[PDB]
DNA sequence: CACTCTACCGATAAGCAGACATACCTCTCGACCCTGT
RNA sequence: AUCGAGAGGU
DNA sequence: ACAGGGAAATGGTTATGTCTGCTTATCGGTAGAGTG
């Protein structure tokens, strides 16, 4: 079984290791059934709740990502976004970075 | 589908991309899922009767 | 000096003073946008809020999900405060130092004013900090004084204005009443 | 707009959702039928009358929107 | 840093046997000993193939 | 700033702040809602710049000023200024170096008005 | 959509004018206007692929290969 | 949406937040990268756990130019589809444009046709925009060359470059090469040598780049294009047996798995006596208030107040819904949401009427039974997934 | 009004390498080498 | 802690 | 016996089909313009 206790040191998920707590991988076929049902509440709920949850900023004016928060060409902080981001996401847009690729995120609010 | 790094550089070199609401982005982002209960349809509060 | 600035806001309102009788919903959104208010200082782009007079349009609100509140989307009309380069403005002095004072200008309390730029007011030591010149004028609390501002400065940790004034003139003195 | 007048079971499950979200906030029912051990019995009951405090918002692919009150809605 | 153990770890000690190589390095295993009866979800299975889950 | 966005006069911020105070009576006296910091503040602030006591005459005066070309920032000014002298508009905006020998008139009469109010 | 008509994400594209047939005879079925469809198909097509190929029918194993050939048809073929 | 870009030298500039430039190895432990080893300190934030650390990238300081090893044939699309332009300030039509694979890069050729006779005086634009370097058919194009023909772009080109459906970008030469954060942790040790190349190419450096220069210039772009270049909390599966003494919204549940998950509820006020009740007793197992948790556990000699800011997760009982998942089926009908049941056994109860809607037999299979935790997430699965 | 002769676009095969092992989940059993001070 | 391989119930 | 760089090779060549896609020769098929 599995209610709370230790993530994987990289992806942030629960770990295959099931002798203790643990936890067992999403699966494609549940994301199937899921979306087959017409179900989108609870499944965003276990993608981020339960899953690995974190946070994200950026300039209102500016488009890159930023790191509190503070971008430096526009050194206003005073216009950022706290949108709810995975972490999957966030190694994504990590590597991404790191290979030379920039991502403009477009946010309304 | 196929390998990733093909497709994510030609995304890279076109960059044109639009605001759609498909699969990528809500499994992915975080996005609200556009099919079932997240479908196009609102729940403003009415305050005429309250 | 004040201006009048319509902006959107989304307030929380929660759902244990829902009734049929609207005066009662009324009293409170307003109430709740007053508690709401009177918990920042200003802005950088907009200056100090002072109050909100007249509402213009009621939005219809939007659930939102996981806390089960209900936001308002509400368009006001509202008044604020914003002090602009080379804007005369007369303000108040509570405390003396030896370097400047410390002037009030309404909400700001960070008005500096130095002390290289006097060439005919000197300082007085004692318990008194004050500043006498060959007018026999002085500056001290409860005193105005006219100033003129060459430049302000922000702070994003006290969320002040940091204004720097000047005295230098020929035949400067104080306000007469007539 | 819509001619046939029915409610999906989707937009159904939603504001039941939300009607037992708004009631779990410390917040009065509409009805006087307190006293229910779940909050998902006081959802029921008050979805099962016609008085509903919200209503919903549809939506149209061409980039407008049109307004249907519970009110004149029926529920199967 | 000790060896702790996990879920499905459970019994009575049975045995503690020490013992080292001639490369210097010394060596110890505990053996833990369970005793089970059939309880629900057993499978069990005959001699020509058919096999089953014990139910009631 | 906004479509309806306009600059404020004096003694309208004490009017209202004179109401809003009235209303700190019952307003403090229901426990339900807490008094702010900075009405008192404020109130304090425009007794101690208080020059005017009627908005709509010296709006109706000052009207054709507004006719002549001028905007309203330079009206705060010379409002909050209870400007009257050559010396002190001088030393208000010193880019007038080159207009006063045409502005003296407009100082002339705001003189008379703030000498007739 | 809510109109009736079977649409796409995309470019708000329409497939179908109206999901459920509507011949002489009428049924209030269980599919609605906020119900997806395709990953319904799409299971439902699955699903009997699946059984006969599982089973080593050689009667079925026609059938599927039939059903296996429609799946793989292209816009570019030779010979 | 989301949309892609190139990521420019300046860009990369801007991001990072550190002005002295890596050059040395012990430098990529540094504290202004954030917190993701097990030992050090942090200047930067200083966020000390490890759920709020996010990194901060890098630069390295490099002046030699490097083609994009992936971006060459949006280059010689880009480069092939403009028109003839002879000034590019607000003979040359059968011009031909090739690559050579020497060792792995993938270097632009200018190569002239061989029909055509070579004139030293000929492309005076390139003459006073660069030097030229060989004056024989093999010509080494170097990027300062084309940096400089896209760096002043005309209305024309910049449109119909939006046309065509791409934009350049001042990030096809890699000046500053972004170091990602320690959060990964071959690739350090490729890092660590190409580092060792660059730092032994720059002492190597004298002068402007000549040909001296350009027979050193070469094993750097070899070793750049040789080879430098989800989980869910819930979760329950056991076997499953049957049970068809029961209603078919029932299954049951073993003793450990009730008592470990629990199911989260907000305080109500139609529930106050309850929550109390349960709540003094000991059943449940924590509950957060704000933004700190606070356990159930033995010590604890005050008395737990109710409050609706402070939620609680109950233990599951009868009244509680969950949907299974099962071995990948086509159906949806798998899923299905029925209702707990309690038991002293450790295996799940499933009815035999259940057996055509899933595809489990009861000789050994496992299922995936799962646990709401939201309240909307409750009613989604109490009206969509139930029988 | 007939002839020849090589620059240019197709269609061709025609050759060239890769590319791929549904998915949920369990358990145990070993994991880079040569050389200098 | 990490990786790879082998043996398994579906 | 441990710190630092990035290497260490042993030739060998008879033993998944079946495919998609990418890059080169091969075949014509013109299509002009030197002549006539
Ligand atoms: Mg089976």
């Amino acid at each position: 079984f599995r209610n709370t206790g230790p993530v994987h040191p990289l992806t942030r998920q629960p770990v295959a290791d099931r002798k203790r707590f643990g936890g067992i991988k999403f699966g494609e076929m549940e994301r199937d059934c899921l979306i087959a049902h017409g179900a989108s509440a609870n499944l965003h709920e276990r993608l981020f709740t339960l899953s690995d949850s974190s946070q994200m900023h950026i300039c209102r004016k500016c488009k890159t990502y930023a790191n509190g928060p503070y971008c430096r060409v526009c050194v206003s902080s005073d216009h950022v976004v706290r949108v709810y981001v995975p972490y999957g996401a966030k190694l994504l847009c990590q590597e991404l970075f790191s290979m030379g690729i920039t991502l403009n995120f477009d946010t309304k609010l | 589908l196929i390998a990733p790094r093909k497709c994510f550089e030609k995304a890279a070199e076109k960059c044109h991309t639009d605001s759609l609401s498909t699969v990528v982005g809500s499994c992915s982002w975080g996005k609200r899922v556009d099919v079932g209960t997240g479908s196009q349809f609102e729940l403003l509060w009415n305050q005429k009767e309250t | 000096m004040f201006l009048k600035v319509q902006l959107p806001w989304n307030v929380m309102i929660p759902a244990e003073n829902m009734d049929a009788k609207g005066l009662m919903l009324k009293r409170a959104i307003l109430v709740e946008l007053l508690e709401a208010f009177a918990s920042k200082k200003a802005t950088k782009e907009l200056g100090y809020y002072v109050a909100v007079t007249t509402l213009d349009k009621i939005g219809e609100g939007k659930i939102r999900e996981h806390t089960g509140e209900v936001l308002f989307p509400v368009m006001f009309s509202g008044m604020t405060f914003k002090i602009f380069k080379g804007e005369i403005i007369h303000g108040v002095v509570h405390k003396v130092l030896k370097h400047g004072v410390f002037m009030r200008c309404g909400p700001i309390e960070n008005v500096y004013l130095s002390y290289t730029k006097m060439p005919d007011y000197k300082y007085i030591p004692g318990e008194n900090p004050i500043f006498m010149n060959e007018k026999t004028s002085r500056i001290q609390v409860e005193t105005t004084v006219r100033v003129v501002v060459i430049g302000i400065k922000w702070m994003e940790v006290e969320r002040e204005f940091q204004a720097l004034a000047s005295l230098e003139g020929d035949y400067l003195g104080p306000l007469s009443e007539e | 707009r819509k001619t046939s007048k029915f409610m999906t079971k989707y937009e159904r499950a939603r504001i039941l959702g939300t009607r037992a979200l708004q009631i779990s906030m410390n917040a009065p029912v509409m009805v006087e039928l307190e006293g229910e051990t779940d909050p998902l019995e006081i959802a029921m009951k008050e979805l099962r009358q016609r008085k509903i405090p919200f209503t919903i918002r549809r939506y149209l692919p061409d980039g407008s929107f049109e307004e249907w009150g519970v009110d004149e809605l029926i529920v199967e | 840093h000790s060896i702790k153990l996990k879920h499905t770890e459970r019994g009575i000690v049975q045995k503690v046997v020490l013992s080292s190589n001639d490369e210097g390095k010394n060596f110890a295993a505990v053996s833990l000993r369970q005793v089970r009866s059939p309880c629900l979800g057993d499978k069990f299975s005959s001699m020509h193939g058919q096999k089953g889950v014990l139910g009631y | 700033l906004p479509e309806n966005a306009e600059c404020m006069m004096d003694c309208e911020a004490f009017q209202i702040l004179d109401g809003i105070k009235g209303q700190l009576v019952g307003l403090s006296e229901d426990p339900s809602i807490k008094i702010p910091v900075s009405y008192d503040r404020a109130l304090a602030y425009v007794e101690s710049c208080v020059h005017y006591t009627n908005p709509q005459s010296v709006r109706k005066v000052l009207e054709p000023l507004k006719t002549y070309g001028i905007s309203d920032g330079e009206m705060c000014v010379i409002a909050n200024a209870s400007s009257e002298s050559v010396d002190e508009v001088l030393a208000f905006i010193p880019s007038l170096k080159t207009k006063k020998e045409v502005i003296n008139q407009p100082l002339q009469d705001a003189l008379e008005e703030l000498s007739k109010l | 959509t809510n109109d009736g008509t079977v649409r796409n994400t995309c470019s708000n594209s329409v497939i179908q004018f109206k999901y459920g047939v509507d011949s002489e005879r009428g049924h209030q079925g269980l599919f609605e206007a906020g119900e997806p469809v395709g990953v319904l198909a799409a299971t439902a097509m699955s699903n009997p692929a699946y059984k006969a190929v599982l089973d080593s029918s050689p009667n079925s194993n026609s059938s599927w290969e039939l059903m296996k050939e429609v799946l793989l048809c292209k816009v570019n073929f030779q010979n | 949406g989301i949309t892609f870009a190139l990521a420019s030298h300046h860009e990369i500039c801007i991001q990072s937040i550190s002005e002295s430039a890596i050059n040395h190895p012990s430098q990529l432990t540094n504290a202004f990268l954030g917190l993701p080893l097990e030992f050090g300190k942090c200047e930067s934030c200083g966020a000390t756990e490890p759920d709020k650390c996010e990194g901060h990238f890098g630069y390295i300081q490099l002046p030699v130019p490097i083609y994009h090893p992936a971006h060459v044939n949006e280059l010689k699309q880009m480069l092939s589809l403009l028109c003839l332009k002879c000034l590019k300030i607000k003979e040359a039509s059968q011009i031909s444009i090739k690559d050579r694979a020497s060792d792995g890069a993938s270097y632009l050729e200018l190569k002239l046709p061989s029909r055509s006779r070579l004139q030293p005086g000929c492309w005076n634009f390139l003459e006073r925009y660069g030097y030229r370097y060989g004056s024989d058919y093999t010509r080494p194009l170097l990027a300062r060359e084309v940096k400089e023909i896209l760096r002043r772009i005309p209305e024309e080109s910049r449109k119909k470059l939006t046309a065509k459906g791409h934009i350049p970008q001042e990030g096809y030469i890699l000046e500053y090469l972004p170091v990602p954060p320690n959060c990964l942790s071959p690739s350090r040790i490729e890092l660590k040598d190409v580092l060792k190349k660059v730092i032994a190419i720059k002492s190597s450096r004298s002068g402007e780049t000549n040909f001296e220069s350009h027979k050193a210039e070469a094993s750097e772009m070899f070793r750049v294009v040789d080879t430098y270049l989800k989980g869910s909390g819930f979760s329950s599966r056991s076997v499953i047996t049957g049970d068809a003494y029961r209603h078919v919204n029932e299954v049951g549940i073993p003793i450990e798995i009730a008592q470990r998950i629990t199911f989260e509820e907000r305080v109500s006020v139609h529930n106050r006596g309850y929550l109390q009740k349960l709540v003094d007793d000991k059943l449940c197992l924590s509950y957060t208030q704000g933004s700190t948790t606070y356990s159930l556990r033995d010590g604890s000699k005050g008395h737990t107040e109710l409050k609706p800011g402070q939620v609680v997760h109950r233990r599951v009982m009868d009244g509680d819904v969950v949907f299974i998942n099962r071995p990948p089926t086509t159906h949806k009908h798998s899923l299905q949401a029925l209702r707990v049941y309690v038991h002293e056994d450790n295996t799940v109860k499933i009815n035999p009427l259940m057996c055509s809607p899933l595809s489990a037999d009861f000789d050994g299979d496992c299922v995936h039974l799962f646990y709401p935790q939201s309240l909307s997430a409750k009613a989604e699965v109490m009206e969509l997934f139930s029988v």
